[PDB]
């Protein structure tokens, strides 16, 4: 449950939904917000596996 | 070597999209966001309800994996008739882990449950390439 | 007149359906066991049948009307309330509810068939909705956000207030960018309290109706219940 709830976290992003980031930002900015979310989700998976 | 290996993941792809009647700031078609094209977004008041840019409504497709957009709420899933009883105020349903599992159809106000389209692991059963190249 | 034992004023925080869940949410709510002023105060039983006082509007206000005869007619939400600026006039008609944003000095404020007319100048928005109409309680919550005035209500068909839990439902969402700091209730009794930021644990049943709630900050047990997201500890 914790692992799935973390998907809704923004981690400092403009929005937690990748489709909103892609729809609202020009790619050079979308990549930054997406990378932020990638870091947040990847850290969540590493925490779960550990 | 002989054994079972997890190599990938199966997903069922959507085959069609659903887009869901004002052609006229409120109650008008529009024409924060860095791209120059704002006509594909629905703006609550811009601050990201109404004033949504132009789009063409489609038919409602059920029992198939589809890409839906209901007044700005987008996603991929299988739409089925819901047995849930929404209050006339409520527009969306949520699960115990705060994900969307139901919507009301902007037109006709049908309550639809959203089941995600099936996916799962890909496991390959191999006799071993020193015996046979047939796999399951 | 302080009537502080009250634990009413919970409303649906959003237009989202939930089934058999406990949802912990931080929003503007009337605290449980807060001081709710009981209106001896009302002008018709005050000095020469007039001068119902003007009350503050702090973040939002909980209001309830207990009059089964529908004597109480409406509200004015504004700042100076003297025609210098626009105010939001919400009046309950026998067949409808009529909302105006005009600026004026007087309305009902200086027996039967009292006049309800005002200067009603310079409105930019107007709305018409369904009427509010044996004992019943008519509960309202008036909440402001930047750019919107939201009205929540529940008309519950009662002499004694400690009835069962009932959550208020949204009544209207008005996109009116109006600065509100003071308001007046138009009579021709009242329970008025103020909202504060609080976290509440709201219990939604299978049909999506809120059936109970825990005010997390009221007491240590409510805090434990919120921490565990359960009404049983
Ligand atoms: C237009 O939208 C309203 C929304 O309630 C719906 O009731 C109506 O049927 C729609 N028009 C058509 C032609 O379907
Ligand atoms: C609202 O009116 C009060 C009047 O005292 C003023 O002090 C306040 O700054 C106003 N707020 C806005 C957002 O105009
Ligand atoms: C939901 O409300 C209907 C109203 O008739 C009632 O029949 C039904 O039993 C309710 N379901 C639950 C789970 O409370």
């Amino acid at each position: 449950n914790t692992l799935v709830k973390q998907l809704s976290s923004k981690f400092g992003a403009i929005s937690s939904v990748l489709n909103d980031i892609l729809s609202r930002l020009d790619p050079p900015e979308a990549e930054v917000q997406i990378d932020r979310l990638i870091t947040g989700r990847l850290q969540s998976l590493q925490t779960y596996v550990t | 070597e002989k054994g079972i290996y997890q190599t990938s993941n199966f997903r069922v792809q959507p085959t069609e999209s659903i887009v869901r009647n004002v052609t006229n700031i409120s109650n008008c078609v529009a024409d924060g966001v860095s791209p120059t094209k704002l006509n594909d977004l629905c703006f609550t008041n811009f601050e990201l309800a109404t004033v949504c840019g132009p789009k063409k409504s489609t038919n409602l497709v059920k029992n198939k994996c589809v890409n839906f957009n209901f007044n700005g709420l987008t996603g991929t899933g299988v739409l089925t008739k819901s047995n849930k009883k929404f209050l006339p105020f409520q527009q969306f349903g949520r699960d115990i882990v705060d994900t969307t599992d139901a919507v009301r159809d902007p037109q006709t106000l049908e309550i639809l449950d959203i089941t995600p389209c099936s996916f799962g692991g890909v496991s390959v059963i191999t006799p071993g390439t020193n015996t046979s190249n047939q796999v399951a | 007149q302080s009537y502080t034992n009250f634990t009413r004023g919970v409303y649906y925080p959003d237009k989202v359906f939930r089934s058999s869940v406990l949802h912990l949410t931080q929003d503007l709510f009337l605290p449980f066991f807060s001081n709710v002023t009981w209106f001896a105060i009302s002008g018709t039983n005050g000095t020469k049948r007039f001068d119902n006082p003007v009350l503050p509007f702090n973040d939002g206000v909980y209001f309830a009307s207990t009059e089964k005869s529908n004597i109480i007619r409406g509200w004015i939400f504004g700042t100076t309330l003297d025609s210098k600026t626009q105010s939001l006039l919400i009046v309950n008609n026998a067949t409808n509810v009529f909302i105006k944003v005009c600026e004026f000095q007087f309305c009902n404020d200086p027996e039967s068939e009292s006049g309800v007319y005002s200067s009603a100048n310079n409105c930019t928005f107007e709305y018409v909705s369904q009427p509010f109409l044996f004992k019943n309680l008519r509960e309202f919550v008036f909440k402001n956000i930047d750019g919107y005035f939201k009205i929540y209500s529940k008309h519950t068909p009662g002499r004694d207030f400690p009835q069962g839990f009932s959550a208020l439902e949204p009544l209207v969402d008005l996109p009116i960018g109006i600065n509100i700091t003071r308001f007046q209730t138009l009579l021709a009794d009242y329970y008025v309290g103020y909202l504060q930021p609080r976290t509440f644990l709201l219990k939604y049943n299978e049909n999506g109706t809120i059936t109970d709630a825990v005010d997390c900050a009221l007491d240590p047990l409510s805090e434990t219940k919120c921490t565990l997201k359960s009404f049983t500890v």
